[PDB]
RNA sequence: GCGUGAUGACGAGGCACUACGGUGCUGAAGCAACAAAUGCCCUGCUUCCAGGAAAAGCCUCUAAGCAUCAGGUAACAUCAA
RNA sequence: GAGCGUUCUGUAAGCCUGCGAAGGUGUGCUGUGAGGCAUGCUGGAGGUAUCAGAAGUGCGAAUGCUGACAUAAGUAACGAUAAAGCGGGUGAAAAGCCCGCUCGCCGGAAGACCAAGGGUUCCUGUCCAACGUUAAUCGGGGCAGGGUGAGUCGACCCCUAAGGCGAGGCCGAAAGGCGUAGUCGAUGGGAAACAGGUUAAUAUUCCUGUACUUGGUGUUACUGCGAAGGGGGGACGGAGAAG
RNA sequence: ACCGAACCGACUAAUGUUGAAAAAUUAGCGGAUGACUUGUGGCUGGGGGUGAAAGGCCAAUCAAACCGGGAGAUAGCUGGU
RNA sequence: UAAGGUGAUAUGAACCGUUAUAACCGGCGAUUUCCGAAUGGGGAAACCCAGUGUGUUUCGACACACUAUCAUUAACUGAAUCCAUAGGUUAAUGAGGCGAACCGGGGGAACUGAAACAUCUAAGUACCCCGAGGAAAAGAAAUCAACCGAGAUUCCCCCAGUAGCGGCGAGCGAACGGGGAGCAGCCCAGAGCCUGAAUCAGUGUGUGUGUUAGUGGAAGCGUCUGGAAAGGCGCGCGAUACAGGGUGACAGCCCCGUACACAAAAAUGCACAUGCUGUGAGCUCGAUGAGUAGGGCGGGACACGUGGUAUCCUGUCUGAAUAUGGGGGGACCAUCCUCCAAGGCUAAAUACUCCUGACUGACCGAUAGUGAACCAGUACCGUGAGGGAAAGGCGAAAAGAACCC
């Protein structure tokens, strides 16, 4: 059966990427609230 | 400074040899001193084809502490206490009771 | 101009194993591993100035790191480069 | 070495610097060609080239 | 933004109070008009996003002085 | 998560 | 399709070792007819209505400008990718 | 209404304790009860009288929370009804590993190459604890070492689609919404390499043979060159039929 | 338009139901040049989207997603003490 | 400052250093790849692609520097349009982003309580956004009071759960006045004599006090048990030091320390004193913040829910007096009292703790205390926002079991 996650780099980059982060002002505030938590990842790139 | 220095008479206050007089050979860095023939152990070493393969079962040194071990008078011949001056500008060490640079 | 504080710089090591031997025997190649922001006219430069050979053409190609445990800690062994530097005939190194 | 490394001009230290590095490249590979019991003078080489670089910035006196 | 460029009013907040005080937020805006000011000192029109209280104002006072204060306060026209 | 034969409704309505 | 590339390469096998896993040497014929694609000519041709991307690379014409300079075309050499 | 016990504070730099503390496990005595006291064995360094003081103060239940361990029970099952047999080798041991001879299954796939996705699973040496629904000498497992070679393949790069962002700008309590010039964005348009051979593991990348493309420099000859502008081209549907 | 593979779907029956599988297998079944199907990418956001309309679908969740917060909502109810 | 040292798991190899370039600690400097406000263009973060200007070449090329946007100012240039403006180019200065809480402002719920619910409460709370600081805000009476007076603002204790508000329900809830902490007043709306004088900022210079490394720092032996003495017993000593930790069992006298007395080449904080720069005080005369106060309509804030409702704020429409005047004194009028709006600046008392040092605890002791005593925001889970563990102890010292079956 066909499942939810059908990977694919590209689109995972454009939506939760680093520069998409950047790009709207609440992607700022997660990465705030991902730091001040302490991630050792912030967002999906790495 | 170090009260207790390398190559120095002393005497061991406390443990399995109290009353033994021995030289100190070197000091580490965890408060402890290593005595020349004092603090007996029997090592099982391992035999190893690479390097040192004699085995056989070898007594050698083992720490013991730089508060357990004392500066040894050999004047009033017994146990001493170390202080500091201050002798031409150098830091020099002396032992209490009767008061004579080392 | 390459100076030679960069040449001194991106030679790094001779690579030895079967391959870079079978390589040096049968097609005058010498195998080094060079460090990883170095060009291929910086190592031909290096070599050609370093080694007072002669250069024909160099190959170079990103060795991936390798993923190791060591007691159920994992680690990552870096990246480097290699270069495979091709003689003209009568170098012999 | 740092004294006299200073009591010498520009060109001197810029020749200098190329021996240091000339010597560094020499340990280099032969550490890695499987010689060089001495690694103390891999150590040396590299602190001395990062003392020469030091008064070669001093002397331009940024 | 609808705010005035004279005299500052933007709009605020109230409520709707009903028969059976019923509450629930409205906003007031201001009577905001773009009008186009003859400026003699300049020989020219000048446009303003300006309340009808601002162009009493403007009547009372004179173009040129609310000019000088717009451009003490630093906002373009 | 929970078993067919209590999501179902032909067995589950049995008693109504 | 044909000629060249090709007196080349490849080639069933045969010969000898083998760490029996595979290596080293040599090597004849190497054409014709017929059938045949959903592949190519074909981004074609015929027809239908539901009327079937954009911009650059490419070719070409001049403005401002340069005007026996730059620049362009054609050959050769070298370098670089 | 009256009390037992537990942790901690004062009395307590006191009293007990390496001639054995707390804790654990038995025994004996004792109180109306919660409990107390003494001691054997394990333990191996702390415990605390008495009278007061403060409470994270007492558990069998909450389809209670967390760990451990039973039960059904050595029971169901061991994951396509394509199928195995024998001889030799290695080994402590072979139904499963290696080699051979048969037998069977797929063969518009259960064969070969990629894109997406993964990341060393690729190859060699060694090991069988754990993983593998059995065993294991085997493995996509552990450990160590090796391995990915490009002017021509792909990316990068030039160009745009849908769409995104968007200097100025228009708008909006603030944040922000839209949008012009621009600038990104392939799933599309744009130059060029083929045959043979080789490694345990790469090859249109290495080697042999024979080619091709674009751009910069420098000689030779002729010469009106030049765009952000004009034109052409790139440049386009469905079906069908035949050579 | 018709018959029929690929491909798309899901009408009937048996098996399975602590499954091989949190929706499948087997044997038959419907469409199969079109209102077709598919790969890559983009857009629409929660009282909102999208809907050849079933309250269907929006990440195994939908008469109002998921995540954090007001929050230790409230509970004349049940259990325990 | 030193006789030892090259950070940890973590040995080993090669060495450095022992009286002063080993190492360690502190001040000042140097280097500081790439991403990130990211700032030369772009981007699927840690990557791709340049333009310009110098300088070097072995002629293949290479090194360095600059190039974002916005605001202000200045220069040059410059449309429709004749001057001018709009615009463009350059130069200089400034900003942007991150951060736990506290603070001012713009928006702003609902569950809930009322034993239902709608005015009301929850509540101007949660949350979103903007801005600033070491604190912020407020602040020098158009304030209260009561015929007596007080004299800016802020914070704590009373007044007082009072007066009042209130489907007069649920609930909300002052002020006057009193006791304290802390105290500070000024400037423009304008002319003249006068000298630049008080007071503040930057930049230096001296004196103290610190901060960032550190130095010295007293006084115990014998014997018994015991693996080991710090314990038992006997006998001494120090104490401006019996705070605390370690040492083979419980140490004032074994070690590190503590009371105490000292120490700074260099950088920096504070309080003074003193130069320069900028700024002006003193006296006389004059002036006294207009689409404003007030009013009509709609709302909001005051404990005050439009009520008999004073007072403050303003979205809309109007609109004075102006010192011979005006505001307030809780509907309103008259008398009296008291103050002077429509400009602004100002320390302290006050609020908080991402961070630093010391000390404390009738606080916890590995199912507790942080989610985390351990390589924890890790493994793992989810597309993502996000969720989120388990896991401490040999011994005094590895003396961590040579060798044989
Ligand atoms: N029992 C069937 C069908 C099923 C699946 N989920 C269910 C939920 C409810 C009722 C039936 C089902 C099965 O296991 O596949
Ligand atoms: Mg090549
Ligand atoms: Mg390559
Ligand atoms: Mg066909
Ligand atoms: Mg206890
Ligand atoms: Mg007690
Ligand atoms: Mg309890
Ligand atoms: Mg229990
Ligand atoms: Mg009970
Ligand atoms: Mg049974
Ligand atoms: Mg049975
Ligand atoms: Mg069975
Ligand atoms: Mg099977
Ligand atoms: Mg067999
Ligand atoms: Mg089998
Ligand atoms: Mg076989
Ligand atoms: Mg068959
Ligand atoms: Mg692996
Ligand atoms: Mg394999
Ligand atoms: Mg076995
Ligand atoms: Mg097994
Ligand atoms: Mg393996
Ligand atoms: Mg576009
Ligand atoms: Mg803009
Ligand atoms: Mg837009
Ligand atoms: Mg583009
Ligand atoms: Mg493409
Ligand atoms: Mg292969
Ligand atoms: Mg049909
Ligand atoms: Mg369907
Ligand atoms: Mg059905
Ligand atoms: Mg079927
Ligand atoms: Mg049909
Ligand atoms: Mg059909
Ligand atoms: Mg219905
Ligand atoms: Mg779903
Ligand atoms: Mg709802
Ligand atoms: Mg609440
Ligand atoms: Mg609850
Ligand atoms: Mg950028
Ligand atoms: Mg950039
Ligand atoms: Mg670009
Ligand atoms: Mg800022
Ligand atoms: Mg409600
Ligand atoms: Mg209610
Ligand atoms: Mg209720
Ligand atoms: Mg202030
Ligand atoms: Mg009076
Ligand atoms: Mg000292
Ligand atoms: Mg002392
Ligand atoms: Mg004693
Ligand atoms: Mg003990
Ligand atoms: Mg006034
Ligand atoms: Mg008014
Ligand atoms: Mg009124
Ligand atoms: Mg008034
Ligand atoms: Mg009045
Ligand atoms: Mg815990
Ligand atoms: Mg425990
Ligand atoms: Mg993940």
């Amino acid at each position: 059966m066909k499942r939810t996650f059908q990977p694919s780099v590209l689109k995972r980059n454009r939506s939760h990427g680093f520069r998409a982060r950047m790009a709207t002002k609440n992607g700022r505030q997660v990465l705030a609230r991902r730091r001040a938590k302490g991630r050792a990842r912030l967002t999906v790139s790495k | 400074a170090a009260k207790i220095r390398r190559d120095d008479e002393v005497i061991v206050l406390t443990g399995k040899d109290k009353g033994k007089r021995g030289k100190v050979k070197n000091v580490l860095s965890s408060g402890k001193v290593i005595v020349e023939g004092i603090n007996l152990v029997k090592k099982h070493q391992k035999p190893v084809p690479a390097l040192n393969q004699p085995g056989g079962i070898v007594e050698k040194e083992a720490a013991i502490q730089v508060s357990n071990v004392a500066i040894f008078n050999a004047a009033t011949g017994k146990a001493d206490r170390v202080g500091f001056r201050f002798e031409d500008g150098k830091k020099v060490r002396f032992f209490k009771s009767n008061s004579e640079t080392i | 101009m390459i100076r030679e504080e960069r040449l001194l710089k991106v030679l790094r090591a001779p690579h030895v194993s079967e391959k870079a031997s079978t390589a040096m025997e049968k097609s005058n190649t010498i195998v080094l591993k060079v460090a990883k922001d170095a060009t291929k006219a910086e190592i031909k430069a290096a070599v050609q100035k370093l080694f007072e050979v002669e250069v024909e053409v160099v190959n170079t190609l990103v060795v991936k790191g390798k993923v190791k445990r060591h007691g159920q800690r994992i680690g990552r062994r870096s990246d480097w480069k290699k270069a495979y530097v091709t003689l003209k005939e009568g170098q012999n190194l | 070495k740092a004294k006299e490394l200073r009591e010498k001009s520009v060109e001197e230290l810029n020749t200098e610097l190329l021996n240091l590095l000339r010597e560094q490249f020499n340990l280099r590979m032969q550490a890695a060609s499987g010689q060089l019991q001495q690694s103390h003078l891999l150590k040396q080489v590299r602190r001395d080239v990062a003392r020469v670089k030091t008064l070669l910035n001093e002397k331009a006196g940024a | 933004s609808r705010v005035c460029q004279v005299t500052g009013k933007r709009p605020v907040t109230g409520n709707n109070r009903s028969h059976a005080l019923n509450a629930t937020k409205r906003r007031f805006l201001p009577n905001l008009h773009s009008h186009r000011f003859w400026v003699e000192s300049e020989k020219r029109f000048v446009t303003l996003r300006v309340s009808a209280k601002g162009m009493r104002v403007i009547d009372k006072k004179g173009i040129d002085t609310v000019l000088a204060e717009l451009r003490a306060r630093g906002e373009k026209y | 998560t929970s078993k067919w034969f209590n999501i179902d409704n032909k067995i589950v309505d049995h008693r109504p």
